[PDB]
């Protein structure tokens, strides 16, 4: 039972509450996708036109050891890798 | 809170903590003894039964007996927008009242309308990030901010430390900013990460929800 803090960014704009991904035992990005996809479109009414065309529409992943991971949501090509949850600090979510 | 300061214990008896499965995520202002205003995307699409509203707080890493905790029972919004953070404010009904006492007391609002200037001097609060990628703050901090209109939407109240990186952050939304005594703005969003310096913070208007609050809380 992993929890990593996750921010929304949209348009520039970052809505102030602490949210969290509460998920070892490793995953699929596509699990992640899913989520973060649902919660773009649950907290900012983000859209699959919205983030198909936006310049940019991803997600980065900070990892415990201090490296970033971007991760495209126009294009997920790791969609089918895994990763393990437990490496994860914080994911920035950002469509603009 | 970035570049704020401990609070004094019990200074803000209005300041609430809304929980979730044990965890701090947003603010709110206790403005009837079965009321509490937060922002509306706090609990837009959460578990409304699961959040504990927590009065009476101080230091969220200690126990404290000054608490007093209810749960939802209702949710009263009014046109909020999710899309551009319009309207960012949700009236929430307790399942019982608070009792009043010296750590637990409604807070004062605005007349219906009031616009403040540029310059007026105000005072915002919360248990949210000390830092940026920071963890929820344990003491309840307060940081002094100048009211702003440029960079600011009609739409809301924003808010400015000049001069240095300061102002509120993940887990402040929902927290009251007061100005002179009352309850001028609820914390909605900020731009440029937290504590900029170039953007100013974003607070949902009270003073133009006030009919419609009085309606609610009587
Ligand atoms: C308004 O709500 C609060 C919040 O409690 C919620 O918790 C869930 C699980 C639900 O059962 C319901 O109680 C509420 O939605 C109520 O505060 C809680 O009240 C109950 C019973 O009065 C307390 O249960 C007791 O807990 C201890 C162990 O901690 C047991 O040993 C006792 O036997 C007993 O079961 C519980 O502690 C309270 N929780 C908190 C955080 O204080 C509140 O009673 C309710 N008020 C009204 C007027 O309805
Ligand atoms: C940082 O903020 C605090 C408090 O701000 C809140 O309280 C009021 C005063 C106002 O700013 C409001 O928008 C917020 O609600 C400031 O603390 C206050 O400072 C004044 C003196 O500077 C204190 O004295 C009081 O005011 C009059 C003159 O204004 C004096 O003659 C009296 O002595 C009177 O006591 C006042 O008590 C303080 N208020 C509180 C709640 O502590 C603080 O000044 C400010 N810091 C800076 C650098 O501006």
């Amino acid at each position: 039972k992993h929890t990593v803090p996750y921010t929304i960014s949209v348009d520039g704009i970052t809505a102030l509450h602490r949210t969290y991904f509460v998920f070892n035992k490793k995953v699929l990005y596509q699990e992640i996708d899913s989520k973060v996809k649902n919660e773009l479109a649950s907290q900012r009414g983000v859209t699959t036109e919205k983030i198909n065309n936006a310049q940019t529409a991803t997600y980065t992943l900070t990892l415990n050891d201090g490296n970033k991971k971007v991760v495209n949501l126009k294009k997920n090509d790791d969609a089918k890798n895994s990763i393990d949850p437990s490496t994860i600090k914080q994911i920035q979510i950002v469509v603009k | 809170i970035v570049g704020g300061r401990r609070a004094r214990p019990h200074a803000w008896p209005f300041m609430v903590s809304l929980q979730l499965r044990g965890g701090h995520f947003c603010g709110a202002t206790l403005i009837a003894p079965n009321f509490v205003m937060s922002a509306a995307h706090c609990v837009a699409n959460v578990n409304v039964r699961a959040v504990r509203v927590v009065l009476g707080a101080h230091n969220l890493s200690r126990r404290e007996p000054t608490r007093q905790v209810f749960a939802v029972q209702r949710i009263f919004e009014n046109g909020y927008d999710p899309v551009n953070l319009l309207n960012d404010i949700v009236i929430l009904q307790l399942n019982g009242s608070a009792t009043i006492n010296a750590n637990v007391q409604v807070a004062q609002l605005p007349a219906q309308g009031r616009r403040l200037g540029n310059g007026v001097q105000c005072l915002a609060m919360g248990w949210g990030l000390l830092g940026r990628n920071r963890g929820i703050a344990s003491v309840l901090q307060e940081l002094n901010v100048t009211v702003v209109t440029s960079l600011c939407r009609r739409s809301n109240v924003c808010t400015l430390v000049r001069g240095r990186q300061a102002g509120v952050c993940f887990g402040d939304s929902g927290s009251p900013l007061v100005c002179n005594g009352l309850i001028h703005g609820i914390a909605s969003f900020v731009r440029g990460g937290c504590a900029s310096g170039l953007y100013p913070d974003a607070f949902a208007p009270v003073a133009q929800f006030v009919n419609w609050i009085d309606s609610i809380i009587q």
